[PDB]
RNA sequence: GGUUCGUUCCAUGGAAUUAACGUAAACCCUUGCUUUAUUUGUAAAUAUUAUAAAGCAGUUCACCUUUAUAUAGGAAAUGAU
């Protein structure tokens, strides 16, 4: 029952005064697999299937260690060419030692629902600028723009803003083909003619998609985040100070 | 340094009873096989070949014109030894899978008796007489014969220094006389050029020679004499020779592939 | 289309291929002569030599030392002479050291001691792995941390241990031991490049522990317990030397499991594990009082 | 001091002490270490005791006040003299490659200089002539131009049987439809033309340079 | 392993990503299982009963 | 010695190996998108503003260039987004 009589303490891993004792011992073993089955034939790089192999972080994780990564850049080669052995020549040992190097990581899906066309043949786009939220309806029109009920001359009284408000339909060319009734709440005169800039392309996009290439060039799709910085106390303004007195 | 090994049955001390007597087999292989090696050890006695095996001189050292003497010692030692370890003290009964093939690819066993005999004789000239196994990718293993002219290899890696047709006698100004000459040209500018004219398979397995015939002066011009009459000569030798084929052993390095 | 087809039943023959290209390497090589092969580059790792002799160390560069100039006159005893512009180790020098360093190895391993062999070049990893196994000791191919004797506590602290007995086979029991046992330390360092590494000699002549280390001519000689004069920048010497050390660890160890299967062990309990046991009986004594 | 005290020679002493005698006392010593009796009959060599080194050549007599008396001496050998005055007369026996590897170092017990220049493991160069020439010399009692003489004549006929052998050996091995590939001096041509064009590109680029640098000076 | 980060990657194990329709006229109507029409037997299959 | 917005990262040193704070990360507001909720908000409506809970998202991919081959960077209304 008591304990053994002679007894002394071994270290279990070989490389137990190494810098990273787990990792040699991995790398050692196929170092050891590189030498007895280095004779069997390869595939061309270009028809090996490509393989996502874990990065230098995912490895330091699991092992626990601090392997260093010009190391780990030789170690990973010798995972690419025993990968290069021929398939039905590769060994199982060799299959069961490249999954333990494949990285099962799949980045989240996140796809934008498409504008749908209503019954009647409306698409609505929603723009936003610093304030405000523009809901544009366009249709296979004339060419007649009404914002808030009002016309384009109504409501704007700077011809700048009428541009920019249409800008979608004139830079390609289809001002005489879409009714457009777009109906804009907060924000300043500005601010709601941008806002119908990117609506209005949107709803545009719907009809027809290929058009956003052009639409890119034109500056009717980035939505502008730029927003009025908040006051900070000690200062009169998001950013300008008091009179600072050196004496 | 390479040196002189045994023969395959105790050949040296004793020879094969009916086909070369034993003083015959010690000036042909001991007397001469030594003479090579020494010649061989010299070449290679401080180069890169000093550990390396015949054969992998010969295919080595065969493009390369500055070493083309190498190539002749180390190929005639390869060939030479390669035709003793195919005799068998006793006659051996041809394999019925091979005898099959055989007739599969020449007719009969003696239709391709008469060919390398033949061959031999006709060449006028010493040189190795080979029994070739050809093989491509979809097409059937099939035999052929090969002669190749003083140290010839008939690996395919080798083809450089094939030397299967005597430029002397085949080229002239007749019909043939030009095709073999454009032939000739055709290799030569090819090779010298880089570029490949046959197809061959990595590894060199098109071709696997199964069998050889030394032709040279030295074997038989003891035992068969002259020739002289009839009576013996170069052309019995072969005769004889065809006695003691060790058909099974030569069943194995043909490595027929399983249709029967 | 016939470009990439092509590339489909090729793939699809080397299988077949290779099998007829490995038969027909059979019979055809050796055939025209034999060859007196006598050197091959890794032959002392598949074989490496139990006894190293003169020709061995000539023929592995064992006695090319350094430039005149770079020289340390301290290491003049083993010096033959100066040819080339480089000092001539003595061969036999080397021999006699050498053999000395492998009786050495040995008793290490027949006493049941930890050896460590220390090989920090490029082309050195290798070599020590395979002397390690034979010696059934440790490796290190790598840039020594400094710190790992002397402070073992904090950078040996994570790694494993285990308890063996007379025949090296697991002890359970020794569970509450494994986790206030300190780390271990080696009971030999055999190292192959004492010029690059000497934070490692410095501690082990601060622990107390004998160490082995290939001299060159201008390595200081008073780094190791036990020199052996002899080139430390070739990797055909140094596979030589570790070899003939590895042999000896091998046929050390090779004797105490012969001698452990009779029932005589060559090694008492250390001091550490030692205490352990008095500690046990302490604690067991309470159980049969209460 | 930029050293470091080191022990290691005294590693066996120290430790052995330290075993005697247990740190409390009134108990027995604890068991030593496991190497302490591997190395017990085995005491490290002396170090750092400068011997005469070994004379390889007679030291000067004349000197009452040497120098460098604990320096080792070159190794001069009488083959040294013989090797300089061959190469120096064959200078292009130089560019023969000679492999120094040696292969197991057994190649000094088949070296039999009585037969002639040809011996078993080494190469027909330059060393076989002056150890063939150092034989005569002193076996057959002859003098260094003598000896020279003869060795170096025969070294001639079988270097020109092996350079007779290679013309005809790729001369016959066409009479029978053999083909090579391409010769050393075709290929050293085309390396140069490779290297020729580097160089008309690089001359073209500085000659423009200096074209337009000429412009700046007016 | 204290220090070290995690990588974002799709847990299909979570109750929102196994079941993208939540409805149970979707689940339940024969979509892959065969014969587990009961609802409780869904339960079962997604958190751990006690009785 | 290089690199980086940064003692960041790689390499290296005949002495290093580590911990806490700061840094960083994360958080709040904000931006696009997904789902949920439709009153006191929304003209209509099969839901698109607004309101607000949770989740995803970037320098990610593409292109170009790159040291000691170990660590990477550039381009900015006419690549994607
Ligand atoms: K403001
Ligand atoms: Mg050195
Ligand atoms: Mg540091
Ligand atoms: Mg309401
Ligand atoms: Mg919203």
């Amino acid at each position: 029952f008591k304990l053994h009589p002679y007894a002394r303490a071994v270290p279990v891993s070989p490389s137990y005064f190494t810098r990273t004792p787990r990792f040699y011992d991995n790398y050692l073993s196929l170092e050891k697999l590189m030498e007895e089955y280095e004779d069997l034939p390869v595939i061309p790089a270009t028809a090996v299937e490509r393989v996502a192999w874990k990065t230098l972080e995912d490895i330091r994780k699991e092992l626990g260690e601090q392997v260093k990564a010009s190391e780990f850049a030789r170690c990973l080669a010798l995972v690419k060419r025993l990968n290069s052995i021929h398939p039905d020549l590769k060994p199982q040992e060799i299959k069961d030692v490249l999954d333990s190097f494949r990285r099962n990581v799949q980045p989240f899906t996140n796809v934008a629902k498409p504008i749908p066309i209503d019954q009647f043949g409306r698409a609505c786009g929603v723009g936003k600028r610093k304030a405000s939220s523009a809901r544009a309806f366009v249709v296979e029109g004339t060419g007649e723009v009404l914002v808030n009920g009002k016309t384009l001359a109504e409501y704007f009284g700077r011809v700048h803003d009428r541009e920019s408000a249409v800008w979608a339909l004139r830079a390609t060319n289809r001002i005489d083909k879409y009714n457009v009734w777009v109906k804009v709440e907060g924000g300043g005169t500005t601010g709601q003619a941008e806002a119908i800039t990117l609506a209005i392309a949107k709803a545009l996009l719907a009809h027809e998609p290929a058009l956003k290439p052009a639409l890119r060039r034109a500056g009717c799709v980035t939505r502008d985040p730029r927003k009025v910085e908040r006051k900070k106390h000690g200062h009169v303004k998001a950013r300008k100070m008091p009179t600072w007195v050196k004496r | 340094q390479h040196y002189l090994m045994p023969l395959r049955d105790n050949f040296e001390q004793e020879g094969i009873r009916n086909f070369l007597s034993p003083g015959s087999v010690n000036m042909a292989y001991t007397e001469y096989q030594t003479f090579i090696l020494e010649k061989l050890n010299a070449l290679v006695v401080g180069t890169d070949f000093e550990q390396k095996d015949t054969k992998s001189i010969v295919l080595a050292t065969a493009r390369d014109p500055e070493l083309a003497h190498v190539f002749n010692h180390a190929s005639m030692a390869h060939n030479n030894h390669f035709f003793f370890d195919h005799l068998s003290p006793v006659p051996v009964k041809m394999g019925d899978k091979l005898f099959y093939h055989i007739n599969e690819n020449f007719g009969s066993v003696d239709t391709l008796r008469d060919e390398m005999i033949g061959t031999a004789v006709s060449m006028f000239g010493p040189g190795f007489v080979w029994l070739v196994r050809t093989q491509l990718p979809g097409q059937p293993v099939a035999l052929r014969v090969m002669a190749t002219y003083l140290a010839g290899s008939p690996y395919p890696g080798a083809h450089w220094r094939r030397q299967e047709m005597d430029a002397q006698t085949s080229i002239g100004s007749s019909p043939q006389g030009l095709s073999n000459g454009q032939r000739f040209f055709e290799r030569s500018a090819a090779g010298f050029k880089g570029n490949k004219l046959e197809p061959t398979a990595p590894g060199g397995t098109d071709l696997i020679p199964i069998l050889c015939l030394n032709t040279w002066e030295y074997a038989w011009l003891r035992e068969y004499g002259t020739g002289v009459g009839g009576m013996g000569g170069k052309l019995a030798y072969a005769q004889s020779w065809w006695n003691m084929i060790d058909w099974a052993k030569v069943e194995e390095e043909a490595r027929l592939e399983t249709r029967i | 289309d016939e470009e990439a087809l092509k590339l489909k039943q090729q793939i699809e023959a080397i299988p077949g291929n290779f099998k007829l290209f490995k038969q027909t390497k059979a019979q055809t090589q050796k055939l025209g002569a034999g060859v007196e092969v006598r050197y091959i580059p890794e032959q002392y790792l598949r074989n490496p030599p139990s006894d190293a002799s003169l020709e061995d160390l000539m023929a592995a560069q064992a006695h090319m030392g350094h430039n005149t100039s770079l020289w340390n006159p301290a290491n003049a005893r083993y010096i033959y002479g100066v040819r080339q512009g480089i000092h001539i180790i003595s061969l036999e020098t080397t021999a006699t050291h050498l053999r000395r360093a492998a009786r050495v190895v040995e008793e290490v391993a027949y006493r049941g001691g930890l050896i460590l062999f220390v090989g920090t070049r490029p082309g050195q990893r290798p070599i020590v792995v395979r002397a390690a196994e034979l010696a059934k000791a440790c490796h290190l191919f790598t840039k020594w941390r400094p710190g790992t004797i002397t402070n073992r506590e904090q950078l040996l602290g994570g790694v494993p241990l285990t308890v063996v007995d007379e025949l090296d086979r697991p002890l359970s029991g020794f569970e509450d031991h494994l986790h206030d046992r300190r780390p271990l330390a080696p009971d030999l360092v055999v190292c192959l490049n004492p010029k690059e590494n000497m934070t490692l000699l410095y501690e082990c002549s601060l622990a107390k522990i004998p160490t082995i280390g290939i001299i060159d001519t201008n390595t200081n000689p008073s780094w190791v317990t036990y020199q052996i004069p002899a080139n430390d920048d070739s990797l055909r010497a140094t596979a030589l030397i570790s070899g003939v050390l590895g042999r000896a660890g091998e046929r050390g160890q090779k004797r105490r499991l012969e001698a452990a299967q009779r029932g005589v062990v060559t090694w008492k309990t250390p001091a550490d594990v030692q205490g352990y046991f008095e500690l046990a009986s302490a604690r067991a004594a309470d159980a049969r009082r209460r | 001091g930029k050293g470091r005290i080191f022990q290691a020679a005294k590693v066996y002493q120290r430790a052995s002490e330290a075993a005697a005698t247990n740190i409390v006392s009134g108990l027995p010593p604890r068991n030593p270490p496991l190497w302490l009796k591997a190395i017990e009959s085995i005491p490290p060599a002396e170090i750092n005791t400068r011997p005469y080194p070994i004379q390889h050549s007679p030291p000067n007599p004349r000197a009452r006040k040497p120098r460098n008396l604990f320096r080792p001496t070159k190794i001069v050998y009488p083959e040294d003299e013989l090797r300089r005055d061959f190469y120096r007369d064959h200078p292009w026996e130089l560019a023969r490659p000679r492999m120094i590897i040696e292969l197991d170092g057994k190649d000094a017990r088949f070296l039999d200089w009585s037969k002639g220049l040809r011996q078993r493991g080494i190469p027909l160069s330059g060393e076989s002539v002056v150890q063939r020439q150092l034989w005569l010399m002193e076996n057959q009692g002859m003098t260094k131009q003598e000896a020279y003489d003869k060795a170096r004549h025969e070294f001639y006929k079988l270097r020109q049987l092996e350079q007779m052998e290679r013309r005809i050996a790729v001369e016959e091995a066409r009479m029978v439809g053999g083909y090579f590939g391409k010769d050393l001096l075709t290929v050293g041509m085309e390396l140069e033309n490779k290297t020729y064009e580097s160089w008309k590109k690089w001359a073209t680029t500085e000659i423009a340079r200096q074209e337009s640098a000429r412009a700046s000076m007016y | 392993q204290e220090k070290a980060s995690l990588i974002k990657s799709v847990d299909w194990n979570l109750l929102e990503n196994k079941f993208k329709n939540l409805n149970l006229s979707f689940i339940l109507n024969d979509a892959s299982y065969a014969e587990r029409n009961n609802l409780s037997e869904l339960l079962n299959k997604l958190y751990y009963n006690v009785l």
